[PDB]
């Protein structure tokens, strides 16, 4: 499994996981042209490994809702230990037979869900990504909703999962779990700047309202995944073709001949 | 039979069904021990509407009580007729959401759903055939309004037939016990527009001027608002469980009261309610039941019904009583109030008749309107979200855990588009 | 290795209308809605024809 | 694209002489008759009349793979497009229509045609282009979906007489 065998594996039965993933959607934006179902699954999940990243260079992590959760820990001490984690979900981790449970992160009693056990967690919200491809937010919780399904094809012998999705490089055995972070990646953790980022008192508390989310989202790294096509030359083309085919049936008429010319 | 569930959650929805619970077990005559003690076949007839038999010849209503925090189920398991409850259906978390939308509809919530979500389909599958599901909670309260709308969505993305409906505790801000009413008010209307089958509001405002006003007594409480608000709910359901000269379900009832998709928030009102010295002054007929429903004072909500034009009018009536002089009054209002009544929808008034009627009383009546009065309460609603959102006020108790402003802005977008296309309808003429 | 680039292949047969936000299916509750379909666990198929290595 | 195989030329302004290069097969024999170029010029895509598509490389002399597996088309590679996305549409003697993906090549989908293809030409922005057969015969085609449409025919040859 190279995280796109599971793509084709996921495709060919339409009858076990049903949902809008199985066809392309209409995007938002007429501007762009629509995408295959295996495509824009694609495409989806490179934003939402682009998106896990960029919040990852925060202080706050991120989770999948049923596929393991993102976190670093905190060892504590112009300067604090950060280390990654990446524990899995219990529905995960009922699917893995021979996997020890060891702990990599400890919190006493009172700390018992994945929300208050991490630093920053957060909700993942779709929204954004979905933004980003132009495309559905039902469409796209419903892509994810599917792919976490991979606790089905792991439960069979062998299948090892060898999914990447950018910095993080998690391998799946026949029930061995590991997985490994970008050394860049996990060295700008350790740069040391993070002070501010953990405390929450850093900005002047003005700019919150004098900043807009638009300007806020134009300098972010996501909605440069995907090229920005001529907007006039779309439509262009997407009518002209349209005129040219709605009245291209006959081509024996032609009331303006030149003869000569 | 065409039996439906309850579920309530938070600590507003825990608190009315407790006081519903108790009002509709006393009317079937059921001891605080599960025990029939009724006095006539009826109290039997219809008995699997909203509760199953076990052996030993004892009844569990079937409602699912949902809560991130035990405190509320803990105190109302020890009160009256608390043993009733399967103690199975209490589902509670152990963090809280802190009167924080995204807390009780994001991050502890969704995790809490899965048992409280399979518990739901498994008393539906067990039920022979469904009629719908009911639901009451409050949208001034982080959790109940996350929870609840997002049960809402995911029961109606499940059982897209049945219908479904919701009293809201819609936060009036002449009474505001919180600082963020507003937010999680507008971003639970959002979906709630979209899913719910049928929504009723109720204000806490219109609950103390109907108690001070009508029945004058001292010292209103939360128990009187409850039981209030259960008689009202239970004048909706009493002609689907009793016999009558015309019974109409809830579905009759969405049929002949929504002309259009996204009109279905309604106003709700009972009669009678006599004050303190004049219960034994007052003539129970029905020109006299018909006069104070359609009093603005005795509605139960701050909309004052005269600011708009009444879409369509619906009334159940309970005990025995002759349909002419009923429908003699309903013309007769509708004739005498032509400013009122938007006209390309002539006769708009609906009726029904119950024969049986609450217990120590011999007629009452209940009342659901589709108005445009309504408007003002999104329109003041989105006032002060906008008020306290210009400055982003707060903003970071959302933010930090999944919000990001779009969301909001499409919130207030959609609830003003709604405010727009129902007030259209009140300038439109034939 | 190659792989076709994902962003540029294109469907033309599905139309680029958007449904939007807006939608409602409150106050539309009849009979003939679509229900969701539940995801199902595949067949055990095991392995009593895999290599043994 | 000659009989025997695939040959680079280059032209200098500085001399006029032409300089020919060969392009080398392992023990293959097999005619070429169409090409086609990748926009990034660094590969060229050839028919065979065999019915499997070659792609070369044009910075080295060697082939990469062979083409379609386990399918030929027959009446060999009559026509060859290139979409922007790499995709490869086919048209065979016999007359069909097939996409290939830059992937192993496996068709995503297939379809015949009435007749001899013999002109394919895209539309702008890369959808619903127009075929024209070896019978005369004028075809509309959607890409992502063969699906045959004929918008007008025309007579084959030679006609030769007329009645009313
Ligand atoms: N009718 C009624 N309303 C209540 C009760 N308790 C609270 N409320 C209303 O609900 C609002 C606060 O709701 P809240 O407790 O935050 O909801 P929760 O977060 O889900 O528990 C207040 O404005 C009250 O007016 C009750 O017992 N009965």
């Amino acid at each position: 499994m190279n995280l796109d065998s599971i793509f084709e594996w996921i495709l060919k039965q339409p009858i076990n996981y049903p949902g809008k993933h199985q066809d392309s959607q209409p995007r938002t934006n007429p501007a762009y042209k629509p995408l295959e179902a295996k495509a824009q699954f694609h495409i989806i999940f490179k934003a939402t490994g682009e998106y896990i990243r960029e919040k990852m260079l925060d202080g706050k992590g991120v989770n999948m809702r049923d596929f393991g959760a993102f976190t670093f820990e905190i060892f504590s001490d112009k300067h604090h230990r950060i280390r990654p984690c990446f524990v899995p979900d219990k529905k995960f981790r009922y699917s893995l037979a021979r996997y020890a449970g060891k702990e990599e992160i400890s919190a006493p009693k009172s700390q018992h869900s994945i929300y208050q056990k991490g630093f920053g967690m957060m909700f993942c919200n779709a929204g954004p990504i979905a933004a980003s491809c132009y495309l559905g937010k039902d469409v796209v919780s419903s892509a994810h909703n599917a792919f976490i399904q991979a606790v089905s094809d792991l439960t069979t012998l062998g299948h090892g999962l060898n999914i990447d999705f950018g910095f993080v490089k998690v391998y799946v055995q026949d029930r061995d779990l590991r997985y490994s972070y970008n050394q860049n990646f996990a060295n700008t953790l350790n740069n040391k700047n993070f002070e501010y980022r953990l405390r929450k008192s850093d900005t002047p508390t003005s700019e919150h309202w004098n900043t807009t989310y638009e300007s806020k989202w134009a300098k972010s790294s996501l909605n440069s995944l995907l090229k920005r096509p001529n907007s006039n030359q779309v439509r262009n083309y997407y009518e002209k073709t349209l005129a040219l085919k709605i009245m291209s049936l006959d081509l024996s008429t032609a009331e303006q001949t030149n003869y000569s010319r | 039979m065409r039996e439906i569930v309850h579920i309530q959650g938070g600590q507003c929805g825990n608190q009315i069904g407790a006081k519903f619970w108790e009002v509709i077990s006393d009317e079937h005559g059921i001891d605080p021990t599960g025990t029939y003690h009724g006095d006539s076949d009826l109290q039997l007839e219809r008995i699997n509407v909203y509760y199953n038999e076990a052996t030993g010849g004892r009844y569990v209503p079937r409602a699912i009580l949902m809560d991130l925090e035990p405190g509320t189920m803990d105190s109302v398991r020890a009160g009256p007729f608390g043993q009733l409850f399967r103690p199975d259906n209490f589902v509670f978390g152990q963090t809280g959401a802190g009167n924080n939308w995204a807390k009780g509809h994001y991050t502890e919530g969704a995790e809490l759903i899965d048992s409280v979500l399979d518990v739901v389909r498994k008393e539906a599958e067990g039920c022979d055939c469904l009629q719908g599901f009911q639901i009451t909670h409050s949208l001034g309260g982080g959790t109940g309004s996350g929870m609840g709308t997002l049960l809402i969505s995911k029961v109606r993305e499940e059982y897209p037939d049945r219908i479904m409906e919701t009293f809201s505790v819609v936060p009036s801000p002449k009474v505001s016990d919180t600082v963020v009413e507003p937010y999680n008010a507008t971003l639970s209307v959002h979906q709630l527009v979209e899913n719910a089958d049928e929504c009723m509001v109720i204000d806490n405002e219109a609950l103390y001027d109907i108690c001070f006003r009508t029945l004058k007594l001292t010292t209103p409480t939360y128990g009187d608002l409850n039981h209030l608000v259960s008689a009202a709910m239970s004048g909706v359901t009493c002609c689907l469980r009793f016999p009558g000269q015309l019974n109409s379900d809830l579905r009759k009832l969405a049929v002949n009261l929504i002309p259009f998709p996204r009109l279905h928030f309604f106003m709700i009102g009972f009669a009678p309610l006599t004050s303190r010295g004049s219960q034994q002054y007052r003539a129970l007929t029905v020109p006299e039941l018909t006069q104070q429903m359609f009093d603005a004072k005795n509605m139960m909500c701050a909309a004052d019904p005269r600011h708009g034009r009444y879409l369509t009018a619906s009334a159940l009536f309970r005990g025995r009583m002759s349909t002419k002089e009923v429908d003699e009054q309903m013309l007769n209002v509708q004739n005498k109030n032509s400013s009122y009544f938007v006209e390309w929808i002539p006769n708009n008034i609906k009726s029904s008749i119950c024969d049986i009627p609450p217990k120590g009383l011999k007629m009452a009546v209940t009342f659901v309107g589709n108005s445009t009065a309504i408007q003002e309460m999104f329109k003041r609603v989105a006032e002060q979200f906008t008020a306290m959102f210009r400055r982003k006020a707060f903003l970071h108790w959302y933010t930090g855990e999944g919000m990001d402003e779009m969301e909001f802005t499409e919130a207030e977008s959609n609830m003003n588009d709604l405010v727009s296309e129902y007030q259209q309808y009140q300038d439109a003429t034939a | 290795q190659h792989a076709p680039v994902f962003e540029d292949s294109q469907a033309a047969t599905v139309v680029n209308k958007f449904q939007g936000l807006r939608q409602g299916t409150g106050g539309k509750t009849s009979t003939q809605l679509p229900v969701k379909q539940p995801f199902q666990a595949p067949n055990p198929i095991c392995g009593a024809f895999k290599k043994r290595t | 694209v000659l009989n025997n195989g695939v040959q680079i030329l280059t032209i200098d302004k500085a001399n006029k002489k032409v300089k020919s290069l060969d392009v080398n097969f392992g023990n293959i024999k097999r005619q070429y008759t169409c090409v086609a170029i990748d926009p990034s010029d660094t590969y060229c895509y050839c028919g065979t009349k065999t019915g499997d598509v070659f792609e070369i490389n044009i910075e080295r002399a060697i082939f990469k793979r062979l083409g379609p597996v386990k399918k030929l088309f027959s009446l060999g590679i009559g026509t060859l497009g290139l979409l922007p996305n790499g995709d490869i549409i086919v048209g065979a003697g016999d007359g069909t229509v097939a996409k290939l993906s830059i992937q192993n090549m496996q068709v995503l989908s297939q379809s015949e045609v009435l007749g001899a293809v013999t002109s394919i030409s895209f539309t702008g922005d890369y959808t619903h282009f127009f075929c024209g057969t070896s019978q005369s015969n004028i075809y509309w085609i959607d890409t992502e979906k063969l699906n045959p449409e004929l918008r007008n025919t025309c007579h084959y040859e030679r006609i030769n007489d007329i009645a009313f």
